[PDB]
RNA sequence: CUGCUGAUAAGGUCUUCAAAA
RNA sequence: GGUACACGAAAAACCUUACCUAGACUUGACAUCCUUGGCAAAAUUAUGGAAACAUAAUGGAGGUUAACCGAGUGACAGGUGGUGCAUGGUUGUCGUCAGCUCGUGUCGUGAGAUGUUGGGUUAAGUCCCGCAACGAGCGCAACCCUUAUCGUUAGUUACAUUGUCUAGCGAGACUGCUAAUGCAAAUUGGAGGAAGGAAGGGAUGACGUCAAAUCAUCAUGCCCCUUAUGUCUAGGGCUGCAAACGUGCUACAAUGGCCAAUACAAACAGUCGCCAGCUUGUAAAAGUGAGCAAAUCUGUAAAGUUGGUCUCAGUUCGGAUUGAGGGCUGCAAUUCGUCCUCAUGAAGUCGGAAUCACUAGUAAUCGCGAAUCAGCUAUGUCGCGGUGAAUACGUUCUCG
């Protein structure tokens, strides 16, 4: 069960606290970056592909 | 003829103003008595270390501005500032100051914490069984 | 714990059912799933069947149980005895 | 399997009595990185020494550390069963370090009141060759003298 | 002569640094080509955001990498501009990465 | 062991970003980050016969600009500009009719030394049941004849339909992967074979970048003319 | 410089190919 | 096992959720292809209802069907179902250790050898000599970021005790000079220098081993289900409990407990937010209410200093557990949130055999911030600063 959960997440619930943030590219529920709306394992791929502007590897 | 020095330590800047005076040095930090600014935990001798062995009878009026760090870092910063301002008065002190190495930035700063480690260098407990 | 200005809480479907069954003389068990509802004074005298998770356990409220939560008088997991591993 | 000898940091002279051993014992009684607290403990103990012995605190401290300061060390070397010990002459720096470490360890265990008085009385007792660090030094010295035979073989 | 815009405080910010310097260079060049007294292109502290992401798909949280995003920021305040400078400013075409926060 | 992505290690130092925009809020940052992914995935998975090397996306508050570098843009153009309108409507449906689209096709010069299209050709040959040794040998020899530095090709998976997975590598020329100054283009593709999935990863070395800067310059599109239109 | 120091269930992948470019 | 056990999970009350019980659905909650019309879907109000869903309402943006709203319709959708021993991708480990190979040549009937071994020097298969070998590739090093001194550019929202500070560019350190010895690489000492001989830290991780981990991020071969292993909802569960282990927090205390006054940070974050001030309250907080889209406003720094008190006791230590009254978030706090106040006051007085981490701003210790987040006994994770140690004689032993 993933397609139904994705569709239900897009659909608005009847309570405000019912709403949770899923990844927009994949459907992963846990470990989602609200700054980018993308889970960690897809954020890594996008950053390595250069899709997210300004996200360079950090050396500190 | 005033002298200006800029010292730094542990991310704590210092601006030391040396004024020629002959009515006691009267060291002063950030418009406050050093005995009240510092915990007076004898750290005063730390900043006077380069001004003791050579001289303070010359009664330099000290105007110190420090913004940042704790108190040991501030003391080290004003020590470096006093030395660097002293390099502007009779550069012959430069040799003696270099001899005991009070004219070099300490370069020691806190390391960055690393992931998977409980700190800069500490590591988690290791279990084998 | 629960705030004062908010007061107590009932789903109000249970409240409507309780009012109706109190006005009716021949009361019967009230099958409810609302374990979140607190036992209001008007509840006194009725009998409820609360969904423990599997079945509906019957609880008879009294003038004393007033205040607690309705599902607090029914359990959800059962444990009675371990077994020796070795 | 290191083939490198470690460097040594400066000991720093004490800014009150101008005796490096004072700074060393401050660092030894350091706990939780509290230089101020350690310095307060030491200077209060020295003032109590003034109040009691009526002599120079630095001289009393030197008389205590020199007397507690050991001569021989026994290094454990196991071959087949248990360990046979080996007496070796220690360097002066490690000698002083061991003396200070023993002084602090036996000072933080005595039955008395605040650690100020604890360490002060421990120092005054060790100044007269009667103390717990004295007993420790005596024990290691007697053990080395007993195991004097295996001194020739070290490794 | 008129001004119609006193104290035009242009604020620049971008994820990239060199593009920001180039855009500020073009801006100051145009505004000095017109008769306007630029206060100066000063820099402001760069807000750096760090995101830490576990490399592995399933386990080994210990092995994790890091990413950064810097919002480089510059300030530049013009005293009096007038139409003679505003019309020339209209044709600047700042690159997309640069962001303007004009405050009038 | 495991190696960091060659592109990801060099991004932000000697490589510019494929999408250049600044969003308004966190809500819009996700939508804009997903729409560009959809557009790029469209251009890559379908209309594959045109050898689209790379597509860059450039957005402002409301205007979308797409730069599609292709080796054979005649297939995108179609017969008297037919498929152009189809892909334009596809993009407009993807992003929204409220925005203004500025699609721009660009003929890429010296295509052969581009890892994306080399890997795509590799995957097509694998899927077409072409023998692997011959396929990799011909691809390597044509890449080298194109006049570049070393190229490293790694092809892993259920090799030739075997029940045990293997991997086959061909390096021919110097490929310094630890060096940051080197211009290394890396691409990865999946050949969907009747026996499963084959992963082809192509690293190509294209000299050393001796000019400091975040690119802002074309990368092997310049040897011939790079001027194709469809814009405004 | 010779203390002591014993054992580890069965069957198993993994090279398809050079004909050639 | 090392390479699992504060791990996936950077947030389990509902949702998450994949599990159980129950109430409901069938080209389906979602999608394409086809014959076909668009004059809807939402949302909300009624009744039945645990809610799913049903009967009635306002019949709705729009743009004539664009997207979507439908009818018919069979291919089918759907699966967090199995197989990580069919795979792609990604990752742990040996290990940031210094190795792994190739072309030509030569030796050997052959597997194979040479180069890669030998002597010096390094962290290094780093380099130099020797040498049937001559070269080359990946790895090492450097190029990348940051900290340490300085110059220049700019002076607001920094500074304004006038040159700090912030961020672009640049200079600087190159065994560059000197002495020793070596053929040469090079090693050691000195000078000047902020910095000296990989100046400190980070990113960077070769061929391959463990058929190592993941079909539950994603994709995918094959098998299996197709009015059910697919879908919606309500309740319960993932929080159980004679026990055992791992990782952490708090302690067993006068280097301390409590009370009062009080000084000094960096980094980061903020318009469903940060919340200054004021009023109320023993307090969590409530109301009013400015300021800030931020070098401007907000997010109380604590250890530390001084003073008062306790006077070595199971205590003014220790806070567990337990009863009561309140605050906030949320439809909803019983299973199962956290905070405050009042009251009670378990164990525990330094921990057996045996083990762990650490070589300077390190260990130890004290606070601050952020991510996921409506809320959360995260004491967890990722970062920042304040104070700030001890030791390294040596490789006999121990693991690799
Ligand atoms: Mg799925
Ligand atoms: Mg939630
Ligand atoms: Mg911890
Ligand atoms: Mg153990
Ligand atoms: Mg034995
Ligand atoms: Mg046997
Ligand atoms: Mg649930
Ligand atoms: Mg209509
Ligand atoms: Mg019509
Ligand atoms: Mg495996
Ligand atoms: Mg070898
Ligand atoms: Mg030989
Ligand atoms: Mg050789
Ligand atoms: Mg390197
Ligand atoms: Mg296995
Ligand atoms: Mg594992
Ligand atoms: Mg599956
Ligand atoms: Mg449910
Ligand atoms: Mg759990
Ligand atoms: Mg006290
Ligand atoms: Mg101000
Ligand atoms: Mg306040
Ligand atoms: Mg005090
Ligand atoms: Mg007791
Ligand atoms: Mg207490
Ligand atoms: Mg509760
Ligand atoms: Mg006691
Ligand atoms: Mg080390
Ligand atoms: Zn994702």
């Amino acid at each position: 069960a993933k397609k139904s959960l994705k569709v239900k997440q897009t659909r608005i619930p009847k309570f405000a606290v019912r709403a949770y943030t899923r990844c927009q590219r994949c459907g992963r529920a846990r470990a989602v970056l609200s700054h980018f709306g993308v889970c960690r394992l897809c954020f890594r791929e996008l950053a390595y592909a250069g899709a997210i502007p300004g996200v360079k590897k950090a050396s500190w | 003829q005033s002298y200006y020095g800029l010292g730094r330590r542990k991310s704590s800047s210092a601006k030391v103003y040396l004024t020629p005076t002959q009515d006691k040095g009267k060291i002063t930090v950030n418009r406050r008595d050093p005995s009240e600014y510092f915990p007076n935990k004898l750290v005063i001798q730390d900043m006077e270390q380069p001004l003791d062995l050579t001289d303070l009878k010359k009664n330099f009026d000290i105007n110190v501005v420090v913004k940042g760090g704790g108190f040991t870092g501030q003391a080290g910063a004003i020590r470096l500032g006093i030395v660097r301002a002293l390099l502007q008065f009779n550069p012959e002190l430069k040799k003696i100051l270099k001899s005991k190495k009070l004219t070099t930035r300490d370069k020691r700063v806190k390391e960055r914490k690393k992931f998977g480690l409980y700190g800069a260098r500490r590591a988690p407990q290791f279990t084998k069984r | 714990s629960r705030s004062a200005k908010k007061g107590a809480f009932v789903d109000a479907h249970l409240l409507k059912k309780v009012i109706d069954m109190n006005k009716q003389e021949k009361k019967r068990p009230i099958k409810t799933w609302s374990r979140r509802s607190t036992i209001f004074p008007e509840f006194v005298g009725n009998t409820f069947a609360v969904h423990n998770g599997k079945t509906f356990i019957n609880v008879y409220v009294t003038d004393d149980m007033v205040g607690h939560k309705l599902g607090e008088f029914s359990p959800t997991r059962n444990f009675k005895q371990h077994t020796a591993n070795r | 399997m290191r083939k490198n000898r470690a460097p040594k940091r400066t000991v720093l002279p004490d800014p009150v009595f101008n005796n490096t051993l004072v700074t060393r014992i401050i660092n030894v009684i350091m706990e939780d990185g509290k230089k101020g607290l350690a310095q307060r403990i030491l200077y209060g103990a020295f003032d109590l020494i003034e109040q009691r012995t009526k002599e120079k605190p630095l001289t009393v401290f030197e008389r205590a550390v020199g007397n507690v300061m050991p001569r021989l060390e026994l290094r454990v070397r196991r071959i087949a069963g248990s360990n046979y010990q080996v007496p070796t002459e220690v360097p002066q720096d490690r000698k002083i370090a061991l003396a200070l470490r023993w002084i602090a360890m036996f000072a933080r265990k005595r039955h008395e009141k605040t650690m100020l008085e604890k360490i002060a009385n421990e120092i005054i007792d060790a100044s007269n060759n009667t103390g717990a660090a004295i007993k420790k030094k005596d024990d290691t010295h007697k053990m080395a003298e007993a195991n004097k035979a295996f001194a020739h073989m070290r490794w | 002569n008129a001004v119609k815009y006193p104290e035009l405080k242009i604020k620049l910010e971008s994820y990239d640094s060199t593009l920001l310097d180039l855009t500020t260079k073009k801006i100051v060049e145009v505004v000095k080509g017109v008769d306007v007294k630029i206060k100066g292109p000063l820099p402001l502290p760069t807000k750096k955001e760090v995101i830490t992401i576990i490399r592995s798909p399933h386990v080994d949280k210990a092995s994790r990498e890091q990413f950064e995003k810097n919002r480089h920021k510059r300030l530049m305040i013009l005293v009096d501009v007038n139409q003679g400078a505003i019309d020339s400013l209209k044709r600047i075409k700042i690159p997309v990465g640069v962001t303007l926060r004009f405050s009038k | 062991g495991q190696k960091v992505n060659s592109n990801g290690l060099r991004f932000g130092i000697n490589k510019n970003w494929i999408s250049r925009w600044t969003a308004n809020s966190h809500a819009q940052t996700a939508k804009w980050l997903i729409e560009d992914e959809k557009i790029r995935n469209l251009f890559f998975v379908n209309y594959r016969n045109a050898q689209v090397s790379n597509v860059e996306i450039e957005r402002t508050q409301a205007t979308v600009d797409v730069f599609v570098y292709a080796a054979q843009p005649a297939f995108l153009i179609g017969s008297e500009n037919k498929n152009i309108q189809k892909i334009t409507k596809q993009i407009k449906q993807i992003i929204g009719r409220t925005t203004n689209l500025d699609l721009t096709i660009n003929e890429i010069g010296s295509p052969m030394l581009s890892a994306r299209i080399i890997a795509r050709d590799l995957a097509n040959a694998i899927e077409a049941r072409v023998p692997l040794r011959t396929a990799m040998r011909q691809s390597l020899i044509k890449v080298l004849k194109a006049g570049a530095n070393g190229i490293k090709v790694l092809v892993s998976g259920r090799l030739n339909g075997a029940e045990i997975a293997r991997d086959k590598m061909y390096i021919e020329g110097n490929m310094p992967l630890s060096t940051l100054r080197a211009d290394i283009d890396y691409a990865l593709e999946k050949a969907q074979t009747t026996y499963g999935v084959i992963g082809v990863k192509v690293w190509i070395n294209r000299g050393m970048i001796y000019t400091k800067g975040l690119n802002r310059t074309p990368a092997h599109i310049l040897h011939p003319q790079k001027k194709q239109p469809n814009r405004q």
